[PDB]
C-alpha cells in the first residue's frame, strides 16, 4: 500500500488499508527507497550482504 | 591473457577478477569489507592491536585502501562465504 | 614537507616543558641558553615584563614572583 | 538585442491565454502572416510561435491592426502610388510578386506572371488582374533575420537558431564591422538609439573622450556627453567614443559616436578570421572550435564585464549594525586596502573571497562554555560581543574596481526603513576568450571552443599566414546551412580583392553584375542582401580572379580551396582544403557565470535539503530518471548514501564530516528526516503507524 | 652516397626581409627542418616588451584622461604595439612628456640608456589644447608570450597598471622545398627559407639565435655516451 | 576510464579530503587553518591535490537521464581550464553533442560507494547496450570516416602490384609493412595501393591457414603472402594478435560486427584498448583525408530541366482537365501529389548516377557516419513536397534547391513544416517521459531470485522457416528473437542424434549447427514460463547482454527492460485513420480497444465473403455445426 | 636565458634490439619539433649497406621460376632482400654463393670477400631439391636512406641483372608521440616517448648518438652565421 499510496488517491488508499490493517512488506524496489533503508536488488540482498571477510591461513603465517 | 599493461583504475583486470567470486554484487561487498579492515587497521596501530591484521601484500607510496584491497583479492590471499 | 610557520625553529617549545621550570639553577641554565636562538625574545619577554609573570623562563629569562630576576640563589648559606 | 526586444508581438498575459491553454492551431503559420509578421523568428524553447517579432515594413492601425505596403500597379503599368493594405483587403484583391520583370517603364514582360490569391493559393495570371505588387523582397522577414547574408539557401531550422542567437552576442573592445553583410546594418544602428547622432549641421568645435561641442551654424552651441563605462542590465559595458576631428562639418543626421557594437555608424559584433574546413585531429568532434592563440595575444576576443555587488546595514533588536575598519580577530593584512570608514579603494585589484565591506552587527551576549572561559582566561582577548557580517567577493570574481556608490539614510535618501547605509560596489573584470566559451557564426552554427592551440602548429598557407579557427566539415551537409560555405567564399574574394578583366569586353556571368563591383581594392566590404543577394555564377566569376598579394601567388584556386601545410608534422596536407573569411561572434553563455560546485555549504529551513542556485552554493537534483539508473545499475550503497547522508540526515552529516575530517570508516546511515516527517503525519492523521520487529 | 654537406647561402630581398637557401638535403627532409626551424623562431626568440605603465592622472584601466580623445584602454591596446629592444634585464623606465594641442606620437618617448625605440612614427593619441599626458613604462627581457601579471603578484601602489607583452621579434615564416629526385637516384632537396621580422633585430641574427637552441638542445641527444 | 576536471571545481569538491591530507602534511596545524589556506588558494594545496584525488572515481550525468548508460564513473585527472574535458567515444552513450551542453558531477564518498563506482559503473565496462546488445563505444562518425579512407581501395593509384613480365620483375612486393612505411614516407606508394606484402606477425584468414599450415599456424613466428593494401595492414595491426586477418573494407556495418565479435570473444580490458587504438588512428587518418565542403563539390545534376519539363506537362495536363470540370479538388491534389512523388524520385535517381564515388558528400554519406541520401538530394536537386500544419501535402511543388537558392514563397512554404518538426520534437519527448514512468512504475518489482526454476514448459521459436523450392533461409528476425536464450528441451535433426543440448545458451556457432543440421522449431526455456513465485529464475532470462555471460541472482531486470523500452521514443515518426507510431504502442501497453478494429475469425472452415450497401456484412460459415 | 628545467633522457630494452627512449621533461611545444626531425634523420641518415641487384643463371628473362629450386623467383628476391650486411668499400662489391646437391640454402653458404660482414648465417635463403645447383652473384654497396629498385638505364650492359629495392639505414621503424606532464606546477611540459627498432647490424643507442651527431651538424651550419647571439640555455648535468 505505500507504494500504492504514490499514484492517486492518497486519501483514499490509506483510508481503506486502515480498515483492514493491511501490513506492508517492504519487499519492492520503490517503497525501499521512500523509507531510505537498503533496496532488495543488487547489493541489498541478504546472499551478498552477510558475506565474511578473512585472510587464508596459509598467508596469515606470512604475516 | 595478453594485453597491454593496465594503468590507472583498471588494474587489476576485472575478467581476470572475476574468476575468484561468483558475481559482480558479491566481488563488490568482498572488496568494501576488506577495505573497512584496512583501514581500521591503519588508523589503530598507535595503540595495541586489534583483531585486524594488516595489508597482506605490501602496499605503494600513497595508496588507497580499496586499491589494496582489490590487490590482494587478485593476489588470492582471502576466503569468504556469502550470507 | 611541513613548510609550517617557524616554531619548530621557536626554541620555546622544542623539547620537554617542564625543563623550563627546572628546580635547579644550574638546571635552568640551558633553558636560559637556549632562548638565545630565539626570534622573539622582545615581544615575549615585553609580554612576560607586562603580564607580572610568577614562575619560570620567559624571554631567555628566569622571573619571581613579581619581577625579573638575576638568577636564584640554591638551597643552603650564600657564600662570600 | 536592445531593438528587437522592442518590436516584439507575445501572445500570452492578463487577457491572452496560458501557455496550457495554447492549442497547436495557434503556434504555426497562417498565410495572413507574410508581412505582417516574421515567420523565422520565435524563441526555441517551450515558446515556439507564442512570441513573435514584427516584419521591416509593417505598420499599426489606428485600431490596433497590421498593415503593410503595396505598389498600385494599374493595368500593367506599375505606379508608384504606395497604398497600404490590411489583411481583408489583401483577401479581397490580386498580389502579385517581388522581383517580377519590369520593362523599364512600368509594363511587366512576362504574361503570366506569379500570384498569391485569397486562400493562400500560388497561381498563374495573365497580367491584367494583377493590382498589388510587393513593394520589395525581404517584406516577410524580421529585423534580426534581415541581416543574415546569403538566408535564402538555408533551412529555416538553422535560421531560426542564428537570428536567435545573434541576439546574444557581447559588446567588444574593437567591434570590427564585417566583411560582408546586408545593407540593412546602418539603419539598424541609428535607429537603436545607442549612437550618438547630431541633430543640426554645423562644425565641430572641440571633442574630447567624454564630450562634443558641436557649434551650429547661427551661434548656438552643443554638448553632448557620454557614458564612459556605465553597466548594462547583464553585466557588459557601454562605452561610447566619437569619431570624429576638430574641424570637421557634420549634417543633421550624421553618426557622431560609436557605441557598444558599432564601427562608423553601422553594426558589429564579431570579427573576421581565417577559417578552415578540414576536421583537424579530434579537437573538433560533433562540432567543437579549435582556435589560434593569437586572438588570446591580440585581444580580438576580449570583453569587458561589470558586476554590481550590493550590502546594506539595518536595524536588530540587539542594536544597530555599523561600517568600520574594526572587525573581529582578521589581521591588518586583510585591512591593507579598507579605506578610513569601510569599503575599499577605488582601484584596489580584489581576489577571491576578499572584504569589500566591512561590517559587524551587534550579536548580543550569549552563556560561556566553561572551556571557552578557560582558553579566554588563558589567552586574554577581547570578549568580543559583536558578530561579523562583512560583504565578501563571491568565488572566481576578481577585477579592479570602478565606483563605490554609497546611499545613507542619514543622507536624506529614500530607504526601506530600518536600514541606515546601502552601498554599492561595482566589479569590473576583463575577460579573455577561453576553453568552454561559445563562438557562433551568423548561420547557426555555434560550438563551444576545444583547444586553444600554440600559434605556430596551426596549419598556414604558402605565404606562412596561419589559420585562425578550424570548423568541422562533418556538420555542413546534415544540417543543410551552406550559406556559411557561401559567405566563406565571398569573404575571402571580399578581402583579396578583385578586378574583372574586361579586355574583350564583359564577361558572360557579370551582365547582372553592375558598374563599381567589376573591381574592388583589397580589404574592401560588399553587402548582399537577403533575398536579392550575389548568385552562384556571381560567386565563381569572382573566385575566378582574385589579385595576388604581394608576390605573384593566387592562393585559393578557382574552387575555393587552397593548399594548406600542416605546422605540426611539417609535410602539406595531401589534399587541399577551403579557407576564406568568416564572421564569428562571441556569445554571452560564458563558462564562469555557469560553473559552481558545492561541498557543504548553506541549507533549507522547513525541510533539511541544502540550498539551490549559483548565487549561494547551491546542489545538484538528483531526479527519479537518475534514481532509475542507479536501481538498474544495482549499486544498491551509492543510491542509498545519496538519499540519506548527503541530503536529510541532519544528525549523520556531521558525523561523515568528522570521520572523513579524522580519516576514520564512513559510519553507517541512520533514519532520514523526510520518513520521520511523513511518520508523526501519519501519526497526527489519527492513523495507528507501528513499526514491525516480529 | 652522396659526399657533400649542405651549405647555408643568403639572399636578401629587403632590410627586415630576408631568404635562405640549404642545399642539398636527404629527401624527406627539407619539410622537417624547414618546419622546425619555422617552430622554433617563432616562439623562442628571446626579445624586450613593455611590461607595465603608469598614467598619473588616472588610478585604473578604466576611465578618461582629461584632454584625451581616446581612454586609458584605448591607449594600452595601442601602447601594444611598440617594439623596443633592450640590453640588460632589469627594468629600465622610459617616460613621455606632452603638453598642449597636437599628436602624441611614438617618437616622442625618451629612453634610457640601452633600450630604443624603432618606430617613432605610430600615432598613440591625439591631444586637445586642454590635455596633459605623462605616463611612465617598464621594459623587461623574456622570451614567448606571458599574461598579465597581476598587481598583488608584486607589490605595488595602486596607480601600476599591468599590461600582458608579446616579446616576440619575428612575424611570419615560410618556406618551400623543391625536391628535384631525378631516376639516377641522385635526389636532394632545396630548402628555402623566408623570414620576414618586426624591424627589431635582423633575420640574421634570428635564424642564428634560432639555430643556437637547437644545437643547445640536441647536444643532450648527442650526449649519451 | 579517464576524464577531465577542472581545478577550480575539483579543490572545491575534495575540500575535507584536502584539509586532513595538509594538516597531515603540517602545512596548516589546525583545521581552521587549513580551511583559510584553502580559501586563499595556496599553491601547495595542488601537490596536496594530485595525491588526494588519484584514484578516487567520480560520476557523470547528462540531465535528461535517459537509460541505464546515462551515468557512469570515471577516473578524474586534473586539466587546466574552465570545462570538463570528456572521452569522444562516450558521447554517443552520453547523446552529448557540444554545442553548450552541461554534465553534472557527484562524488562517492564510503569505502562501499567507490567499490560500486570502480567495479559497476565504471566506463570501460559498460561497451554494450543492455537493450540490444549491440556496441555503444564503436567509434562514430569522424573516425568512420578516417577508417574509411584508410582501408579503401584505389585501382590505378600509384606503385600498384603489376605482374608485367619479360622484362623486369613485378616492383609491387614488398618484404615486410616496415619497408612498406619506409616506401610510402618516400614519395613512391600511396596507402591505398594493392601489393603483396609477406606477414609474419598478423595471423592469416581461417581459409588460406588451413591451406599452408592445416591447423597448427602459431602466427606469432611463421611467414606468408597475402594481396593486401598497406592500409588494410597497418589498421589491422591496432586489432590483437589473436585476431584473424580481415581484408575487407571498413564500413560501419563491419566495424560494428568486428567490436561485436572481438567482445563475445575477448575480455573487456582487451575491447577497450582495441576501441581506443582504433579512436587515435582514425582521427589521424580522417585529417589526412581530405573531406571539404566547397560549393564546387556541390554539383547539380544536368537534367534537371528536362526532367522537370516532362513532369510539367502532366502536372499542366491534369490541371487542364480539373479547369475543365473533368474530376473533383481531392482527385486533382492526389494526382498531383503522385506525379511530383515520381518526379522527385527520379531526380534523386539522376542525382545518384551523375555523383562520382571520391566526392566529399557522397563519401560521407556512403561509409555511414552520418547523414542519408534525402539530405543530398535536397542539397542539391530538388526539396521535394512541403507539409501543411494540418499535415496534408502542399501540391505546389518545390523545384529548387539549397544551392540553386529557394525563392520567397518556397521558403515562406517551407517555414510550415520546419516549424512543425520543431514544437512536436518537444512534444514526442514529453511523451516518452510519461510512458517510461508508467513502465518503470508497473515493472518496478521483477528481479532475479532464483536459479532454476526447474520447469519444462517454454515458447518456441520459428528461426529460419524452410524454403518452398527446400533451403534454409535464414529469418531476418533472429537476433531479436532467438539469441541468447537458454534451450528448454534439445534439438535432433531428423530423429537422428542431439546436436545442442538442454541448457546451452544459444550463441553463434550453436544457431549455425542448427541451421547446417536443417531445423527450425526449437523450445527455448523463457520468462512467461516461469514457475518461481515472486521475480524470475536466473536460468530462464538467458543470457544477460550487458555483460556477455549469464545473469547474477540479483539483476533488476525490470528496470532494465522498461528504460530499454522506452529509451528510444523522439525517433517514432508516425507517417505521412489507423495508428502506426508511438501512440500505437501507448495503447498497446494500455491494451484499450483500438480505433482501426479489424475482427478475427470465431470458427475455421469456408467463408461467405459478403458486401451489403456501403459497408461491409459478412458472414462465416462453421464447420463445427454450430 | 635559460631553460629552467633540464630534460633528462633515460633507455629502455623490450627485446634483443628494440629499445623505446623517453626524453623528459620538454618546454611547451618543442614535443613535435624535435621528435619528428630525430625520427626522420633517424630513418635517413644513419650509413648502411644493403644488396642492389642479382644475377642468377639459367633465368635471363623468364622470371616464373628457376629449375631445380622450389620456390618462386619473388620469393627468393624477397627473401634475399632482407638480409643484413656491412661494407667499407664505397665502390660496388660483388658476391658469389654457390651450392649443388639437395638440401637447404642458409645464408652462410656464402663466401665473404673482403670487407663485406654477414650479420645472420642462419637464415633461410633457398631449398634447392633433387640435385639441383644454385649460383647467384650478388652486388653489395654502402648507402643511406632507402631508395627504390634503380631503373636498368644500362639494360645493354647487362640483361640478367635484375635490380631490386634496397633498404640501406640499419633502423626499420621509428614511432613517436607526446604527453602533457605537470600542467600547474610545470606549466604544460611536454613527454617525449621516442620508440625505435632495428635490426641487428647495430644498436639502437648508438644509432641515437649518429642521429644527434649529424643533427648537431647541420643545426650548427645555421649557428654559424653569428656566434655572438642570444639564444636558450640548458647547463651542465
Ligand atoms: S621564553 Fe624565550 S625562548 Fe621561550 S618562547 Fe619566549 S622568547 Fe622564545
Ligand atoms: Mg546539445
Ligand atoms: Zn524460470
Amino acid at each position: 500500500w505505500l507504494s500504492a499510496a504514490s499514484f492517486q488517491e492518497t486519501t483514499r488508499v490509506l483510508t481503506d488499508a486502515a480498515i483492514n490493517c493491511r501490513s506492508d512488506k517492504l519487499n519492492g524496489l520503490k517503497e525501499n527507497v521512500i523509507i531510505g533503508k537498503l533496496i532488495p536488488a543488487g547489493t541489498g540482498i541478504n546472499r551478498y550482504r552477510n558475506i565474511a571477510v578473512q585472510p587464508t591461513e596459509e598467508a596469515r603465517a606470512a604475516a | 591473457g595478453g594485453y597491454d599493461t593496465p594503468l590507472g583504475i583498471t588494474n587489476p583486470p576485472i575478467d581476470e577478477l572475476l574468476d575468484r567470486v561468483s558475481s559482480k554484487y558479491a566481488l563488490v561487498i568482498y572488496a568494501a569489507k576488506r577495505a573497512r579492515q584496512i583501514n581500521d587497521y591503519y588508523n589503530q596501530l598507535g595503540e595495541g592491536i586489534l583483531e585486524y591484521v594488516g595489508p597482506l601484500v605490501e602496499p605503494g607510496l600513497q595508496e588507497k585502501p580499496l586499491s589494496i584491497a582489490l590487490r590482494e583479492i587478485h593476489a588470492d590471499l582471502l576466503e569468504h562465504t556469502e550470507g | 614537507q611541513t613548510p609550517r610557520q617557524r616554531l619548530p625553529v621557536l626554541p620555546c617549545h622544542v623539547g620537554d616543558p617542564d625543563l623550563w621550570f627546572a628546580d635547579t639553577p644550574a638546571g635552568l641554565e640551558v633553558a636560559k641558553t637556549l632562548c638565545v636562538s630565539c626570534p622573539i625574545r622582545r615581544q615575549c619577554l615585553a609580554a612576560a615584563l607586562q603580564r607580572a609573570e610568577p614562575w619560570g623562563v620567559w624571554g631567555g629569562e628566569i622571573f619571581d614572583q613579581g619581577s625579573i630576576v638575576s638568577h636564584k640563589r640554591p638551597r643552603g648559606r650564600p657564600r662570600k | 538585442s536592445g531593438l528587437t526586444h522592442k518590436r516584439r508581438l507575445s501572445a500570452l498575459g492578463p487577457g491572452g491565454l496560458s501557455r496550457e491553454r495554447a492549442g497547436l492551431e495557434v503556434r504555426d503559420v497562417h498565410p495572413s502572416h507574410y508581412g505582417r509578421m516574421c515567420p523565422i523568428e520565435t524563441p526555441e524553447g517551450p515558446n515556439i510561435g507564442l512570441i513573435g517579432s514584427l516584419s521591416v515594413y509593417a505598420r499599426v492601425n489606428p485600431f490596433g491592426f497590421i498593415e503593410t505596403p503595396y505598389r498600385k500597379v494599374v493595368d500593367g503599368v506599375v505606379s508608384d502610388e504606395i497604398v497600404y493594405l490590411t489583411a481583408d483587403e489583401e483577401d479581397r484583391h490580386v498580389v502579385a510578386q517581388a522581383n517580377s520583370p519590369i520593362d523599364a517603364d512600368g509594363r511587366f514582360v512576362e504574361p503570366r506572371v506569379l500570384v498569391r490569391r485569397k486562400a493562400g493559393e500560388v497561381e498563374y495570371v495573365p497580367s491584367s488582374e494583377v493590382d498589388y505588387m510587393d513593394v520589395s523582397p525581404r517584406q516577410m522577414v524580421s529585423v534580426a533575420t534581415a541581416m543574415i547574408p546569403f538566408l535564402e539557401h538555408d533551412d529555416a531550422n538553422r535560421a531560426l537558431m542564428g537570428a536567435n542567437m545573434q541576439r546574444q552576442a557581447v559588446p567588444l573592445v574593437r567591434s570590427e564591422a564585417p566583411l560582408v553583410g546586408t545593407g540593412m546594418e546602418l539603419r539598424a544602428a541609428i535607429d537603436a538609439g545607442d549612437v550618438v547622432v547630431a541633430e543640426e549641421s554645423g562644425v565641430i568645435e572641440e571633442v574630447s573622450a567624454d564630450y562634443i561641442t558641436v557649434m551650429h551654424d547661427n551661434g548656438t552651441r552643443r554638448t553632448y556627453r557620454m557614458r564612459k563605462f556605465a553597466r548594462s542590465n547583464h553585466g557588459t559595458c557601454a562605452n561610447q567614443c566619437p569619431i570624429v576631428d576638430a574641424g570637421d562639418r557634420v549634417e543633421a543626421g550624421q553618426v557622431i559616436a560609436d557605441g557598444p557594437c558599432t564601427d562608423d555608424g553601422e553594426m558589429a559584433l564579431g570579427k573576421n578570421l581565417l577559417v578552415a574546413i578540414m576536421p583537424w585531429e579530434g579537437h573538433n568532434y560533433e562540432d567543437a572550435i579549435i582556435l589560434s592563440n593569437r586572438l588570446v595575444e591580440e585581444d580580438v576576443l576580449t570583453s569587458i564585464h561589470i558586476e554590481e555587488h550590493e550590502i546594506d546595514a539595518r536595524d536588530t533588536k540587539l542594536g544597530a549594525e555599523e561600517i568600520t575598519r574594526d572587525i573581529p580577530n582578521i589581521s591588518d593584512e586583510v585591512l591593507a586596502d579598507l579605506d578610513e570608514r569601510g569599503i575599499v579603494r577605488i582601484g584596489a585589484e580584489v581576489r577571491d573571497g576578499d572584504i569589500l565591506v566591512g561590517k559587524v552587527t551587534p550579536k548580543g551576549e550569549t552563556e560561556l562554555t566553561p572551556e571557552e572561559r578557560l582558553l579566554r582566561a588563558i589567552f586574554g582577548e577581547k570578549a568580543r560581543e559583536v558578530r561579523d557580517t562583512s560583504l565578501k567577493v563571491p568565488h572566481g570574481e576578481s577585477g579592479k574596481v570602478i565606483g563605490i556608490r554609497v546611499f545613507s539614510r542619514e543622507d536624506e535618501d529614500e530607504l526601506p526603513a530600518g536600514v541606515n547605509e546601502l552601498v554599492r560596489v561595482y566589479v569590473a573584470q576583463k575577460r579573455k576568450i577561453s576553453d568552454g566559451d561559445k563562438l557562433a557564426g551568423r548561420h547557426g552554427n555555434k560550438g563551444v571552443i576545444g583547444k586553444i592551440l600554440p600559434v605556430e602548429d596551426m596549419p598556414f598557407l604558402a605565404d606562412g599566414t596561419p589559420v585562425d579557427i578550424i570548423l568541422n566539415t562533418h556538420g555542413v551537409p546534415r544540417r543543410m546551412n551552406i550559406g556559411q560555405i557561401l559567405e566563406t567564399h565571398l569573404g575571402w574574394c571580399a578581402h583579396s580583392g578583385w578586378k574583372v578583366d574586361a579586355a574583350k569586353g564583359v564577361p558572360d556571368w557579370a551582365a547582372r553584375l553592375p558598374d563599381e563591383l567589376l573591381e574592388a581594392q583589397p580589404n574592401a566590404i560588399v553587402s548582399t542582401p537577403v533575398f536579392d543577394g550575389a548568385q552562384e555564377a556571381e560567386l565563381q566569376g569572382l573566385l575566378s580572379c582574385t589579385l595576388p598579394n604581394r608576390d605573384g601567388d593566387v592562393l585559393v584556386d578557382a574552387d575555393g580551396k587552397a593548399m594548406l601545410f600542416d605546422g605540426r608534422s611539417g609535410e602539406p596536407f595531401p589534399y587541399p582544403v577551403t579557407v576564406g573569411y568568416m564572421y564569428i561572434m562571441k556569445l554571452h553563455h560564458l563558462v564562469d557565470d555557469k560553473i559552481h560546485a558545492r561541498s557543504t555549504g548553506p541549507y533549507s529551513m522547513i525541510t533539511q535539503q541544502p540550498l539551490g542556485g549559483k548565487a549561494q552554493f547551491g546542489g545538484q537534483r538528483f531526479g527519479e530518471m537518475e534514481c532509475w539508473a542507479m536501481q538498474a545499475y544495482g549499486a544498491a550503497y551509492t543510491l542509498q548514501e545519496l538519499l540519506t547522508i548527503k541530503s536529510d540526515d541532519t544528525v549523520g552529516r556531521v558525523k561523515v564530516y568528522e570521520a572523513i575530517v579524522k580519516g576514520e570508516n564512513i559510519p553507517e546511515p541512520g533514519i532520514p528526516e523526510s520518513f520521520k516527517v511523513l511518520l508523526k503525519e501519519l501519526q497526527s492523521l489519527c492513523l495507528n503507524v507501528e513499526v514491525l520487529s516480529s | 652516397l652522396i659526399s657533400q654537406r649542405p651549405t647555408l647561402s643568403e639572399d636578401v630581398l629587403t632590410d627586415n626581409r630576408s631568404q635562405f637557401v640549404i642545399e642539398p638535403l636527404e629527401p624527406g627532409f627539407g619539410y622537417t627542418l624547414g618546419n622546425s626551424l619555422r617552430r622554433t623562431l617563432l616562439s623562442s626568440i628571446p626579445g624586450a616588451a613593455v611590461t607595465s605603465i603608469r598614467i598619473d592622472g588616472v588610478l585604473h584601466e578604466f576611465t578618461t584622461v582629461p584632454g584625451v580623445k581616446e581612454d586609458v584602454t584605448e591607449i594600452i591596446l595601442n601602447l601594444k604595439s611598440l617594439v623596443v629592444s633592450s640590453e640588460e634585464d632589469e627594468p629600465v623606465t622610459m617616460y613621455l612628456r606632452k603638453q598642449g594641442p597636437g599628436e602624441v606620437t611614438a617618437g616622442d618617448i625618451v629612453p634610457p640608456a640601452g633600450v630604443t625605440v624603432h618606430n617613432p612614427g605610430m600615432h598613440i593619441a591625439t591631444l586637445n589644447d586642454k590635455g596633459k599626458l605623462e605616463v611612465e613604462l617598464v621594459v623587461e627581457r623574456g622570451r614567448g608570450y606571458v599574461p598579465a601579471v597581476q598587481n598583488r603578484a608584486s607589490g605595488a601602489e595602486i596607480g601600476r597598471i599591468p599590461v600582458d607583452s608579446i616579446y616576440s621579434p619575428v612575424l611570419k615564416v615560410t618556406y618551400k622545398v623543391d625536391a628535384t629526385r631525378v631516376e639516377q637516384r641522385t635526389d636532394f632537396d632545396k630548402l628555402i627559407l623566408d623570414v620576414e621580422t618586426k624591424n627589431s633585430i635582423s633575420p640574421r641574427d634570428a635564424l642564428a639565435s634560432a639555430g643556437k637552441t637547437l644545437v643547445e638542445l640536441f647536444g643532450l641527444a648527442r650526449e649519451l655516451n | 576510464h579517464q576524464c577531465g576536471l577542472p581545478k577550480l571545481m575539483a579543490l572545491e569538491l575534495f575540500k575535507p579530503f584536502v584539509m586532513k591530507r595538509l594538516v597531515d602534511l603540517n602545512h596548516a596545524q589546525n583545521i581552521k587553518s587549513a580551511k583559510r589556506m584553502v580559501e586563499r588558494q595556496r599553491p601547495q594545496v595542488w601537490d596536496v591535490l594530485e595525491e588526494v584525488i588519484a584514484e578516487h572515481p567520480v560520476l557523470l550525468n547528462r540531465a535528461p537521464t535517459l537509460h541505464r548508460l546515462g551515468i557512469q564513473a570515471f577516473e578524474p585527472m586534473l586539466v587546466e581550464g574552465k570545462a570538463i574535458q570528456l572521452h569522444p567515444l562516450v558521447c554517443e552513450a552520453f547523446n552529448a553533442d557540444f554545442d553548450g551542453d552541461q554534465m553534472a558531477v557527484h562524488l562517492p564518498l564510503s569505502a562501499e560507494a567507490q567499490a560500486e563506482a570502480r567495479i559497476l559503473m565504471l566506463s570501460s565496462n559498460n561497451i554494450l547496450s543492455p537493450a540490444s546488445g549491440r556496441p555503444l563505444a564503436m567509434p562514430r562518425l569522424d573516425m568512420v570516416t578516417g577508417l574509411y579512407y584508410l582501408t579503401t581501395e584505389v585501382p590505378g593509384d600509384t606503385g600498384e602490384y603489376q605482374p608485367a613480365s619479360g622484362d623486369h620483375p613485378e616492383t609491387g612486393v614488398y618484404s615486410s609493412p616496415a619497408e612498406a612505411i619506409m616506401a610510402a614516407d618516400r614519395g613512391v606508394l600511396s596507402v591505398r595501393a594493392k601489393i603483396k606484402v609477406r606477414l609474419t606477425q598478423l595471423r592469416p584468414p581461417v581459409e588460406i591457414e588451413a591451406e599452408l599450415f592445416g591447423h597448427s599456424g602459431w602466427q606469432p613466428g611463421d611467414a606468408w603472402m597475402a594481396e593486401t593494401t598497406l592500409g588494410r595492414v597497418m589498421f589491422n595491426e591496432l586489432l590483437p594478435l589473436g585476431y584473424p586477418f580481415v581484408n575487407k573494407q571498413m564500413h560501419k556495418k563491419v566495424q560494428a560486427a568486428i567490436i561485436n565479435d572481438l567482445a563475445e570473444r575477448y575480455p573487456m580490458i582487451v575491447v577497450a584498448q582495441t576501441v581506443d587504438k582504433l579512436k587515435d588512428a582514425g582521427f589521424y587518418w580522417a585529417t589526412r583525408s581530405g573531406v571539404t565542403v566547397s560549393m564546387a563539390d556541390v554539383l547539380v545534376p544536368p537534367r534537371k530541366k528536362e526532367i522537370l519539363d516532362h513532369y510539367e506537362e502532366r502536372a499542366d495536363k491534369v490541371e487542364k482537365q480539373f479547369q475543365r470540370g473533368a474530376l473533383n479538388h481531392d482527385e486533382r491534389n492526389e494526382a498531383l501529389v503522385e506525379i511530383w512523388k515520381e518526379a522527385t524520385d527520379e531526380v534523386g535517381q539522376a542525382l545518384r548516377e551523375h555523383y562520382p564515388d571520391d566526392n566529399p558528400i557522397i563519401t560521407i554519406v556512403d561509409s555511414g557516419a552520418t547523414g542519408n541520401f534525402t539530405q543530398t538530394r535536397t542539397l542539391a536537386g530538388m526539396k521535394g513536397l512541403v507539409t501543411n500544419p494540418k499535415g496534408e501535402f502542399i501540391p505546389r511543388p518545390v523545384k529548387s534547391s539549397f544551392r540553386e537558392g529557394l525563392t520567397v514563397l518556397e521558403y515562406f512554404i517551407n517555414t510550415h513544416g520546419a516549424r512543425k518538426g520543431l514544437a512536436d520534437t518537444a512534444l514526442r519527448t514529453a511523451d516518452s517521459g510519461y510512458l517510461t514512468r508508467r513502465l518503470v512504475d508497473v515493472s518496478q518489482d521483477v528481479i532475479v531470485r532464483e536459479h532454476d526454476c526447474q520447469t519444462e514448459r517454454g515458447i518456441v521459436v520459428e528461426l529460419a522457416e524452410r524454403a518452398p523450392d527446400g533451403t534454409l533461409i535464414r529469418d531476418p528476425y533472429i537476433e531479436t528473437s532467438a539469441y541468447a536464450r537458454t534451450l528448454g528441451t534439445d534439438a535432433v535433426d531428423e530423429a537422428g542424434n542431439v546436436i545442442v543440448e538442454r541448457g546451452q545458451d544459444l550463441g553463434d556457432p550453436e544457431i549455425d549447427a542448427l541451421l547446417a543440421a536443417g531445423i527450425t522449431q526449437v523450445k527455448v526455456r523463457s520468462v512467461l514460463t516461469c514457475a518461481t513465485s515472486t521475480g524470475v529464475c536466473a536460468t530462464c532470462y538467458g543470457r544477460s547482454m550487458a555483460t556477455g555471460k549469464l545473469v547474477d541472482i540479483g539483476e533488476a531486470v525490470g528496470i532494465v527492460a522498461a528504460q530499454s523500452i522506452g529509451e528510444p521514443g523522439t525517433q517514432l515518426t508516425m507517417r505521412t485513420d489507423i495508428t502506426g507510431g508511438l501512440p500505437r504502442v501507448q495503447e498497446l501497453f494500455e491494451a484499450r480497444v483500438p480505433r482501426g478494429k479489424a475482427p478475427i475469425a470465431d470458427v475455421t472452415g469456408r467463408v461467405r465473403l459478403e458486401d451489403g450497401e456501403r459497408f461491409y456484412k459478412i458472414t462465416i460459415v462453421p464447420d463445427d455445426g454450430g
